[PDB]
């Protein structure tokens, strides 16, 4: 009744592969902080419904309860949508490539009240991805980890302890997974241990960055610069 | 809730 | 320089071991009743007198001192609540349900409800407490945990590619030291990578905790509860 | 002058 249990190292890079979401466009046409920040936050919400797909398609993760995944989701999305964001932006550097025709550069980061602050630190995460040259298969790894631990010692019986366990069972299921990749690269064991960490050493920084932009996020909507979507809004509120 | 609606979907 | 990379394993805990601070005690006078101002208070005064030892304890992990003045004040501004906030857990492991601030201060869940926003970070903190304990947390793999979050933490928001990468290569050391040490225990080369892993992860439960934290923090300074030491105003004014 | 920058040679 749990057969993400029973999947091989590669059923899974391939199952994770496979669940990628596509590259989503900016509908982006002088740059206003109202009008730029309408473009990534119009962006963000088009991502969501995407995300949500390939949660569902994340395996171990249809396994879980409505309410269970409900909360993962609203506790990882921005972690999740920077990770991606900062994979797009690998190969450039300099630049974060929201979508292929929103390159934004460090410095129209100003543009927004204090937006420029998370730039450099998405910018800086993308130089650390591209400087230890991530490989595509770890970060649907990273990203498929960042879903399931961001929120799960958030919850508060016997049967909602299981759902803690399993999760934790395919967690590490995904350490394999990541782990099968490095000794398949010859990478030796020292190596391979030293870059895991390496890795999930990165993945508290996403959530740092996470924490920093559920804020300006959240008084940039408070002082109305722009409208969110319906959705948007209940993915803020979730944090307040 | 939007996200409860759309994970159902 | 190479002090701290030329360390055997053991040389590591055991410099760990001994750099260890004190358990302060808390100024709680308990023939006066409790307030939102009162424990508050109480609080971020044993805060304050803990990061004085923090900050030589900093100094005594290998590698630390070996940076500029800059970048140890920046690595211990972005890290300092995260270590007193892992501190704190390890001490109230075996207490479950209580948070032991100090021996003559120990709280549970309905004791943070006397101030707002607090029950919120002591449940959370509660929860990583149990954590600890149902993965049997060692002092010695706790003391490593300490020191990866002081040179971690900060490390992608300052950079110097060249103190970059030796903060980088003492921080491997720190995985092949907490290895080494689950070698040790007599873990499998399986258990090993899956642990580092848990243990790692966990980590960005605390970067999220740590960040509500300071978020709650910032909050009391602005509602005027308590007067705050020069030096944790110098530490909150260091996020934004 | 930093409260911090002087603890950390104190
Ligand atoms: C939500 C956001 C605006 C939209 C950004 C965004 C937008 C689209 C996307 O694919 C990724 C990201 C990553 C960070 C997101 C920003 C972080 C936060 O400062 C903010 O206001
Ligand atoms: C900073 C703090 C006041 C002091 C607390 C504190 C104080 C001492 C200590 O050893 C650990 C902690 C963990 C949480 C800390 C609190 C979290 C935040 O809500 C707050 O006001």
């Amino acid at each position: 009744n749990s057969l993400a249990l029973s999947l091989t190292a590669d059923q899974m890079v391939s199952a994770l592969l496979d669940a990628e979401p596509p590259i989503l466009y900016s509908e982006y046409d002088p740059f206003s902080e109202a009008s730029m920040m309408g473009l990534l936050t119009n962006l963000a919400d088009r991502e969501l419904v995407h995300m949500i797909n390939w949660a569902k398609r994340v395996p171990g993760f249809v396994d879980l309860t409505l309410h269970d995944q409900v909360h993962l989701l609203e506790c990882a999305w921005l972690e999740i949508l920077m990770i991606g964001l900062v994979w797009r932006s690998m190969e450039h550097p300099g630049k974060l490539l929201f979508a292929p025709n929103l390159l934004l550069d460090r410095n129209q980061g100003k543009c927004v009240e204090g937006m420029v602050e998370i730039f450099d630190m998405l910018l800086a995460t993308s130089s650390r991805f591209r400087m230890m040259n991530l490989q595509g298969e770890e970060f649907v790894c990273l990203k498929s980890i960042i879903l399931l631990n961001s929120g799960v010692y958030t919850f508060l019986t016997l049967k909602s302890l299981e759902e803690k366990d399993h999760i934790h069972r395919v967690l590490d299921k995904i350490t394999d997974t990541l782990i099968h990749l490095m000794a398949k690269a010859g990478l030796t064991l020292q190596q391979q241990h030293q870059r895991l960490a390496q890795l999930l050493l990165i993945l508290s920084h996403i959530r740092h960055m996470s924490n920093k932009g559920m804020e300006h996020l959240y008084s940039m909507k408070c002082k109305n610069v722009v409208p969110l979507s319906d959705l948007l809004l209940e993915m803020l509120d979730a944090h307040r | 809730k939007i996200l409860h609606r759309l994970l159902q979907d």
